[PDB]
């Protein structure tokens, strides 16, 4: 479970680079895929999961995230980065309102959503780790 | 807005 | 000028304790007092915020805050720390999913509603500026 603490901090370290790749992918699709998740294994990479998927997953015991699909439905995507970090079957939720907010984020990086992902990938590499 | 707001106070290490 | 990045580092910085903060007062109160706010001025401190305020807040910005009283009313604070930044004639949202959830953060931390209060408003003093 110390997983859920060393994602945690890189998050926090990293809202900014999140935010944009969050605002890159969701101007690509909408909610059409699902949620952006962060599978952590093998290594830690960015994964689509639909709906129903996250669904099943959170009502197993393990999880059972309390109205999760709702705070899902009801993140607004110009103010507030929301994905899900997945490791052995256990949900942590990842949610935070970035400065400034993820549109402005994006827009600072450019239209380079391919190297901002294998950028936090490698980063994750080294920074979740058993 | 800052009118309508109400301060949120420790309640003090009382005497 | 410099208060969104200010606020917004001091909150990654001390998201545990304000998770605490957030959850004893839930604790105390549920919604009862309304939203917890940061208001920075004249110095920074913690404020109860009525829906009623929210509401006349936002009929005078002409609903360009209606989806904050949508976040308001959804907000699982089980696993959403949720509030109100407070600038010079700006509101900023603060919403994050922190780890551990906010009850165990209550809990680990092991202070008070009044330590809690007292140790950030002291953080913020002089590090956010408006």
């Amino acid at each position: 479970s110390k997983w859920r603490s060393q994602l945690d901090r890189f998050v926090k370290e990293n809202q900014q680079d999140l935010a944009a790749l969050f605002w890159g992918l969701w101007l690509e699709n909408g909610d059409s895929q699902g949620t952006i998740g962060i599978d952590l294994q093998p290594t830690p990479h960015f994964v689509y999961c639909p709906k129903d998927a996250v669904e099943k997953l959170n009502n197993n015991v393990e999880n059972r995230l309390q109205e999760l699909l709702g705070i899902i439905e009801h993140n607004q995507p110009e103010i507030e980065v929301l994905m899900i970090g997945i490791g052995k079957g256990e949900i942590k939720l990842i949610q935070f309102a970035p400065e400034p907010p993820p549109p402005v984020c994006f827009e600072q990086v450019g239209k380079d959503i391919d190297g901002l992902l294998e950028l936090l990938e490698q980063r994750m590499s080294g920074e979740i780790v058993v | 807005f800052r009118e309508n707001v109400n301060a949120i106070r420790p309640f003090g290490r009382r005497p």
